[PDB]
């Protein structure tokens, strides 16, 4: 198993609403993992069963989703050791390079696609948080998914959380009606957007966080600015940022689609442009 | 006065971290309670606005408050305040299930209406307020903390509060999430909250528990869809007490009671 003592944190990667990341050795094997410390007050069956529902990500394993080493309930925060990303995550990416060219994002789309039918085929899991902050990348080019509901009580215990600033929700789990993939799948639209443009696009070129959830729910959803990216891609984003959840393309669309087809035959030397923009 | 040396203080064991700090254990002068505070590098303006809530804070001295020692600016930005040996209420409700009788439940709520009107007296909005800020010192004896700081609270572009909410959502005021007016933060929306502490304290869980998202709870509090339901509320509960739990967290603000009507109110419970 997994314990405190046994982390000596070298640095902090980073941070969110519900916690913080550390990247950590583990000195019993001396390998360099990322510690995330989630912080919440809940009764100790509730972190029993968060635990537990926690260790059915050791099976987990698909080349779209980043590694799991084990999690365990420190001092008022649940900690999950996962594999460390050197790249760090997309929201980075997008700080250092003003916006992310099309063909990564291809391959990046490809990358979210993938993960996401794979945890649906094989886990029947919803990620529920597809952000650009939730997926990561490697030194190597890879591009994996984290941040993922594989635990149904670490989402409610979460649910009591401090306000936000930006959201990336689709507006049927807004509005609370049944939400599926199609859920996730406008969240990859959203996130696509915001990586291809400089920005975030909830409010179409500050606003509160109710303004932005109701701009998302009651507003045409955004769209690539026209002229500067490819028909293709701007159709999967606009076939992924659908408001009716039928109406939108689903991931066995998403696959076939156009714009798929073309960033998967295209060769992109992803793992040098990372390095390139970030150093 | 005004600032303290932080020579003096010495920091203990790290408790946590809330929406604006993080809480050390310190021993200036006796027990005291340090939180480091988020804010990097505070604005001059920024700066100022602090050290005037700061004397304002120190001035405060009530039974059913916690006193409000100080600032340092030598550890980063921190405000030490009175320490709390008793557990917090969000931790005898909901971590610990904490057994309360019906009378300790009134007694809770009107401690904590008491130390909210003389905040309130003072022109004092304790922002931010919830479960998390209540201590029961002593067993019983109700102690509020982590009131006003807004300046602190709040993120400021430059010489500009943010002007954005922060904190919870399960006990924030559905006016300052939508956060319509630059200054939605009132008695009523400190009322609000208090409801919903009502709430806890008369069902022994969170509102909204058929909501596990937080961007849907947001969504649902600001649009008017949700509402704590009232069916959830204890049997043995006095219908006056449900009276006022309601009256507390009604949608409109002006609708909400003022503190010294709820004490008004729960002293008629007292009495039956
Ligand atoms: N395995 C990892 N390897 C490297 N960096 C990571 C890893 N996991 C998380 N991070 C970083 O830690 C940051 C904090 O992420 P989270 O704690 O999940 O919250 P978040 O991504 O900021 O989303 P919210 O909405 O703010 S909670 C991320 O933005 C990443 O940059
Ligand atoms: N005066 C105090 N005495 C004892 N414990 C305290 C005191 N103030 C805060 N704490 C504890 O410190 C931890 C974090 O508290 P805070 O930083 O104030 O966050 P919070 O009170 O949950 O919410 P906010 O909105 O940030 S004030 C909790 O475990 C509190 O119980
Ligand atoms: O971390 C979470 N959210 O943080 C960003 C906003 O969602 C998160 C949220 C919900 C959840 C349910 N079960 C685990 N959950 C998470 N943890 C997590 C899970 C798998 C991996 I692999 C890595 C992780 F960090
Ligand atoms: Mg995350
Ligand atoms: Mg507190």
């Amino acid at each position: 198993e997994l314990k405190d003592d046994d982390f000596e944190k070298i640095s902090e990667l980073g941070a969110g609403n519900g916690g913080v990341v550390f990247k950590v050795s583990h000195k019993p094997s001396g390998l360099v993992m990322a510690r995330k410390l989630i912080h919440l007050e809940i009764k100790p069956a509730i972190r029993n069963q968060i635990i537990r529902e926690l260790q059915v990500l050791h099976e987990c394993n698909s080349p779209y989703i980043v590694g799991f080493y084990g999690a365990f309930y420190s001092d008022g925060e649940i900690s999950i050791c996962m594999e460390h990303m050197d790249g760090g995550s997309l929201d980075q990416v997008l700080k250092k390079a003003g916006r992310i060219p099309e063909q990564i994002l291809g391959k990046v789309s490809i990358a979210v696609i993938k993960g996401l039918t794979y945890l649906r085929e094989k886990h029947k899991i919803m990620h529920r948080d597809v952000k650009p902050s939730n997926i990561l990348v490697n030194s190597r080019g890879e591009i994996k998914l984290c941040d993922f509901g594989v635990s149904g009580q670490l989402i409610d215990a979460m649910a009591n959380a401090f306000v936000g600033t930006r959201s990336y929700m689709s507006p049927e789990r807004l509005q609370g009606t049944h939400y599926s993939v199609q859920s996730d799948i406008w969240s990859m639209g959203l996130s696509l957007v915001e990586m291809a443009v400089g920005r975030y696009p909830i409010p179409p070129p500050p606003m509160a966080i109710f303004e932005l959830l109701d701009y998302i729910v009651n507003e045409p959803p955004p769209k690539l600015p026209s002229g500067v990216f490819s028909l293709e891609f701007q159709d999967f984003v606009n076939k992924c940022l659908i408001k009716n959840p039928a109406e939108r393309a689903d991931l066995k669309q998403l696959m076939v689609h156009a714009f798929i087809k073309r960033s998967d035959a295209e060769e992109v030397d992803f793992a040098g442009w990372l390095c390139s923009t970030i150093g | 006065y005004w600032e303290i040396e932080a020579s003096e203080v010495m920091l203990s064991t790290r408790i946590g971290s809330g929406s604006f700090g993080t809480v050390y254990k310190g021993k200036w002068h006796g027990d005291v309670a340090v939180k480091i505070l988020k804010v990097v590098d505070p604005t001059p303006e920024q700066f100022q606005a602090f050290r005037n809530e700061v004397a304002v804070l120190r001035k405060t001295r009530h039974v059913n408050i916690l006193l409000f020692m100080g600032y340092m600016t030598k550890d980063n930005l921190a405000i030490v305040t009175q320490w709390c040996e008793g557990s917090s209420l969000y931790k005898h409700l909901h971590v610990q299930e904490t057994k309360f009788q019906m009378f300790q439940l009134i007694d809770i709520a009107r401690q904590t209406a008491q130390g909210m009107d003389y905040l309130h007296a003072k022109n004092i909005i304790h922002r931010d307020m919830k479960s998390n800020n209540i201590f029961l010192h002593e067993g019983l004896t109700v102690k509020i903390g982590d009131f006003g700081l807004a300046t602190v609270k709040s993120r400021w572009s430059g010489s500009q509060q943010v002007e954005q909410p922060t904190g919870s959502v399960l006990w924030m005021a559905p006016e300052v999430i939508r956060m319509q007016d630059n200054n939605p933060f009132s008695f009523q929306s400190d009322v609000y909250s208090y409801g919903i502490v009502l709430y806890e304290l008369m069902t022994g869980e969170l509102p909204y528990s058929h909501i596990n998202n937080r961007d849907q709870i947001i969504f649902m509090v600001g649009r008017g869809y949700a509402s704590p339901d009232l069916s959830k509320l204890y049997k043995n509960c006095p219908k006056a007490m449900k009276r006022l739990v309601a009256e507390c967290v009604k949608k409109v603000k002006e609708e909400r009671p003022l503190f010294p009507q709820i004490l008004s109110s729960i002293e008629l419970l007292q009495h039956s």
